[PDB]
């Protein structure tokens, strides 16, 4: 059958300040079917405590969940999504760039 | 509030 | 300001691993106020929001029977779709629905809405005018004739119009201090230079509730809609939307663009550029 596709977005609840807490958000959407294995790493490393939003849907039938963590930005700390999907032959990973 | 209704099969 | 009520409902199977999950949610604009999942802990209608915590029991035992009637409507109708479609009974497969009513500022109805999915794609939906349907094939012109023999869309119709307008109009009273409140976007320009010729002003909205907005950028007060990178908007998990807009830009250029911003929580249409 016709598949989609996660749209994948990192960001950060607020405006990321370094030693200040906040949330880690990783924002899939766009994806059919509903699905979907979603991480959210620290320094390549999977982080345990990762809450999910309740499975809805767009206009257009495709599915959307949001995906976050409490975290304190750090300048060493990298930060990433890994999505994999029925579509994706192999983990996507999208890196934490805290100016997009 | 939901919608009730019977007889709603495909 | 204008108003919407949605229920949500996914049912998705599973051969090999039991029966189909069912999840269902509820919404007024972009606020969550249920949600039922058949593979919870205590599968039930469960409040979200405080604002509809105070209607009793009852109500949640009722709306909770309602959830459990569609997940086992779906299963059957799951089943028939693999007949209608002549599909393997081996796959996975998804049935989609929504449901609700949009309400001007008055109340009064907008739209009513019915419409259900199949693998992601169209199969039936109640048209605009609540008394006839679009069937997307003709497997589900089998299913509009089984409807418009059941006199479905006149049932329909009746909650469309009635029920589901007066409860919308129960819950952004008894919730009026979040669903009747607009948080404006909080705006600013960012600017990244890309190469020694052009850089890009990218236009910035936080913090705003409900979700639609529109941003755009204009250059020399035209609209650059066909040279504009716009991301979906973005939860930002605490009740409020994000989105941003970019713009390519010659260097030297940057005070030529405008970003205008449209959200229901500013009185005017705000207009910002690259400042320093
Ligand atoms: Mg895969």
């Amino acid at each position: 059958m016709i598949q989609r596709t996660p749209k994948i977005q990192v960001y950060s609840r607020h405006p990321a300040e370094n030693g200040k807490s906040n949330f880690l958000n990783c924002y899939v959407s766009g994806f059919h079917p509903s699905d979907i294995e979603v991480d959210l790493l620290k320094n390549g490393e999977r982080i345990e405590k990762v809450e999910h939003s309740d499975l809805s849907f767009s206009k257009d039938w495709s599915f959307y969940l949001l995906y976050y963590t409490e975290f304190t930005p750090t300048e060493k700390d990298e930060y990433a999504c890994r999505v994999n999907h029925v579509t994706l032959s192999q983990p996507k990973i999208v890196k934490w760039d805290r100016d997009m | 509030k939901r919608w009730i209704i019977l007889g709603l099969n495909k | 300001g204008s108003h919407s009520m949605r229920y949500f409902h996914t049912s998705v199977s599973r051969p090999g691993r039991g029966e189909p999950r069912f999840i269902t949610v509820g919404y007024v604009d972009d606020t969550l106020f249920v949600r039922f999942d058949s593979d919870a802990a205590s599968p039930r209608e469960e409040p979200r929001a405080p604002w509809i915590e105070q209607e009793g029991p009852e109500h949640w035992d009722r709306e909770t029977q309602i959830c459990k009637a569609k997940a086992q409507t779906d299963r059957e109708d799951l089943r028939t779709l693999l007949r209608y479609y002549n599909q393997s009974e081996a796959g996975s497969h998804t049935l989609q629905n929504m449901y609700g009513c949009d309400v001007g500022p008055d109340g009064r109805l907008l739209r009513g809405y019915h419409q259900d999915a199949y693998d992601g794609k169209d199969y039936i939906a109640l048209n605009e005018d609540l008394s006839s349907w679009t069937a997307a094939d003709t497997a589900a012109q089998i299913t509009q004739r089984k409807w418009e023999a059941a006199r479905v869309a006149e049932q329909l119709r009746a909650y469309l119009e009635g029920e589901c307008v007066e409860w919308l109009r129960r819950y952004l009273e008894n919730g009026k201090e979040t669903l009747q409140r607009a948080d404006p976007p909080k705006t600013h320009v960012t600017h990244h230079p890309i190469s020694d010729h052009e850089a890009t002003l990218r236009c910035w909205a936080l913090g705003f509730y409900p979700a639609e907005i529109t941003l755009t950028w204009q250059r020399d007060g035209e609209d650059q809609t066909q040279d504009t990178e716009l991301v979906e908007t973005r939860p930002a998990g605490d009740r409020t939307f994000q989105k941003w807009a970019a713009v390519v830009v010659p260097s030297g250029e940057e005070q030529r663009y405008t970003c205008h911003v449209q959200h229901e929580g500013l009185p005017k249409p705000l207009t910002l550029r690259w400042e320093p």
